[PDB]
RNA sequence: GUUACGGCGGUCCAUAGCGGCAGGGAAACGCCCGGUCCCAUCCCGAACCCGGAAGCUAAGCCUGCCAGCGCCGAUGAUACUACCCAUCCGGGUGGAAAAGUAGGACACCGCCGAACA
RNA sequence: AGUUUAACUGGGGCGGUUGCCUCCUAAAAUGUAACGGAGGCGCCCAAAGGUUCCCUCAACCUGGACGGCAAUCAGGUGUUGAGUGUAAGUGCACAAGGGAGCUUGACUGCGAGACGGACAUGUCGAGCAGGGACGAAAGUCGGGACUAGUGAUCCGGCACCUCUGAGUGGAAGGGGUGUCGCUCAACGGAUAAAAGGUACCCCGGGGAUAACAGGCUGAUCUUCCCCAAGAGAUCGACGGGAUGGUUUGGCACCUCGAUGUCGGCUCGUCGCAUCCUGGGGCUGGAGCAGGUCCCAAGGGUUGGGCUGUUCGCCCAUUAAAGC
RNA sequence: UCAAACUCCGUGAUAGCUGGUUCUCCCCGAAAUGCAUUUAGGUGCAGCGUCGCAUGUUUCUUGCCGGAGGUAGAGCUACUGGAUGGCCGAUGGGCCCCACAGGGUUACUGACGUCAGCCAAACUCCGAAUGCCGGUAAGUCCAAGAGUGCGGCAGUGAGACGGCGGGGGAUAAGCUCCGUGCGUCGAGAGGGAAACAGCCCAGAUCGCCGGCUAAGGCCCCUAAGCGUGUGCUAAGUGGAAAAGGAUGUGCAGUCGCGAAGACAACUGGUCAAGUGAUUGUGCGCCGAUAAUGUAGCGGGGCUCAAGCACACCGCCGAAGCCGCGGCAGCCAACGUGUUGGCUGGGUAGGGGAGCGUCC
RNA sequence: UUUGAAGAAUGAGCCUGCGAGUCAGGGACAUGUCGCGAGGUUAACCCGGGUGGGGUAGCCGCAGCGAAAGCGAGUCUGAAUA
């Protein structure tokens, strides 16, 4: 039979969920398209990877119909 | 309110959550009893293991 | 503070949209006049830009009213399901849809600025 | 003469496959097998890269010389159904889709923090410095919407270095930095270099593992039955529901520190789905004789030609020459 | 003795292979998975054990809170595909005219659509439950003998069956391959299922001629009920099976006809109360059917139930729990070894402490 | 030996003897214990009828970074205190 070929699993998906505190540079989601769009303090990578630009807590929101990921600057002690 | 919970069935063949709920309640053998206050956490615990224990209202 | 006013923003971005009917030009917003200057057309001053204000609210715009199209949308019940009983059939505790219906809806909020006090 | 001649395989052989990417299987985090189901890759682009600015399709309707469903032109409707170099998927109309101007960031030294992971690999990354591109500026630029377009180590080649230089000065050679050379495609790559036969075979293991027999199931076989389209009591198509392990099958639980493989002879035993004999029923039974269907397992059920045969065909019989 | 004799030597050749490996007790206690592999019955690393050290509840359970899904379900003029009740309707060909230009008629072929109804692992405008990530409050806490890191020593890397969700095969297998804070066996004795690794109850430290129970049972075998009350079954159903067939019977619901005389019997007469078809149901019947011997209740036997359904009351029943006594490991308290609380099945394997033999 | 064997998978007629993790090396790692301790220790060899005494050659600690030249509580990369 022709079949029998497949590629490796790419382990995509969301890495940090709502409420998790993160450091700057931490990867938030691993996605192919822009399923989630960058929000505040969130950048987009070459492979459309979302990461944190500032420390804080992950917050999932919708902006003009697009699901977005933002970082909330948790209060200093 | 005060609840008396007695273990009536064996842990053998039970799932991990049920054994751990029985331990969290604080009983180890058949026919052992504990007295625990009637709160939501206690209700969740007895709801996990209702098929292994008998509950009586003190 | 007020006006059928002009902008700049919002909201898990239509409950806001589209359509229909009826209105207006105070300052503004426009349409409008022209290509002399900056600038422009893969050709075209159509657009972009510049210089003006003779004309006009017919349009844009915004005001009021329409559920018409779209849109939003319960409760209940059911499907499904975690756990547990049950020799199958099925049952108990908990969670609980989509669809449909009742209904909502012809947007709401913030900051400036015009004209008026 | 010394050796090599891969693995997977529902036992083997032919065949196909071996690395990377996309979807389903996959049970709403990730991951998840099959010789399971679908496809693609071993590139390409000097612009299809960077930046700044601008634009919005496809489809339909109407009208236009050739011109037509369909070329180019105009008006309207048109929120994504077009297109994105290339599979598929996730995206993208705010455009990542279409156009133009300048340009080379398809940089150098780095890199907080992470993802993924047996390890080796792999992946993202703000920000800092140098020197630039585009832009009024803010700013963006460490190739391309993203995910494939690839090969470790060893060994050797080339360029540069303020490294080393076997007594000394050199040089040779070595070293560092950048980089080149592998369908090592069996793609974690046993050698730089390798095909076959054995029924002349030998050894050690394995029922992981098969061959004959069983244990299970039933594609197939057979014994029936269900409705009745019909032909005309008897046959019953088209469909449907059951037994059996008497057929070939499927599985490999059983044995490879041995379970003889077909027929025949000798000797059995059992079932009844009855060939004869026994008892009935209806006859499309006049009688004879049959058809056909029930009950019935006591006994009986031939000898030869051909073939190793079972099977089969034939020759004579017989109450009958059963399965 | 011959597809390369024999003897000695290299030599104690080499075998990822087969077999074997010898005293005791105490504590803990697996795996049959992932990746790579001239690899698949081997091995390396990881996963899971044990010992030591360090760290402390960071592990786990339950409640609440913050999150992302695209499964089940559902839906579809919300897309893409297959479709339909497939309707007209394209498109082509024949037929009729005969021109062959032009044409029309279908048993013609008959596009897409769509009033409406469908379907989908590779469809999704929707969309759970569980599970997963984080936060938080408690629980357990003289214990889980929990997590994490480092080091010493490992074994394992052929799993099996049962329950749920799927693929391959003919949804056939006591077939095969995956998922499952699923279970058990492996490595688990005891009780039950007649016997019965994988099913049900329950985890064995030792002793007792004590008690209470679980699953399963209580006519006799065989411990405990030929138990009580209300009903059903005639088939030994119970104590195996389908399509289908069938005036069995209990209950309930309907309707038709009927004292103007109902049904049967003998449209009109005699006669004399029910007489007809169903509807769902609880048990029953044929279907039912192979070859050693009853053989499809474990046996005897059972309907005078010892069968079934529903209520009720007892008892039997294990190494489970309790009672009394002995021992051991860990920890705690106070002490200068007592007491107390938990724990003590176990293969591979890890650690600790000992018996016996000889010099 | 196995997923699993009371056996229809393996081996054993019986008894008594015999029969399988040992040794070497200043080897390597870990962990006990003893001596000395910023030091510890000798090898060959020599002298003692011994198991005792001597023997400093070496070895391991005592500074690291860098390919190396080299610098040094720093060092390498780098134009850079970047």
């Amino acid at each position: 039979s022709r079949n029998g070929r497949d590629s490796a699993a790419q382990r995509l998906g969301v890495k940090r969920f709502g409420g998790q505190v993160v450091k700057a540079g931490e990867i938030l989601v691993r996605q192919r398209g822009t399923h989630f769009h960058p929000g505040v303090n969130v950048g987009r990578g070459g492979d459309d990877t979302l990461f944190a630009l500032a420390p804080g807590a992950v917050e999932f929101g919708a902006k003009r119909g697009r699901k977005t990921v933002n970082i909330v600057p948790v209060a200093r002690p | 309110a005060e609840l008396k919970i007695t273990q009536v069935r064996s842990t053998i063949g039970a799932r991990w959550k049920q054994r751990e709920s029985l331990r969290t309640l604080g009983l180890k053998k058949i026919r052992q009893s504990v007295v625990r206050e009637d709160n939501a956490q206690t209700r969740g615990l007895i709801n996990t293991v209702h098929h292994l224990v008998e509950v009586e209202e003190v």
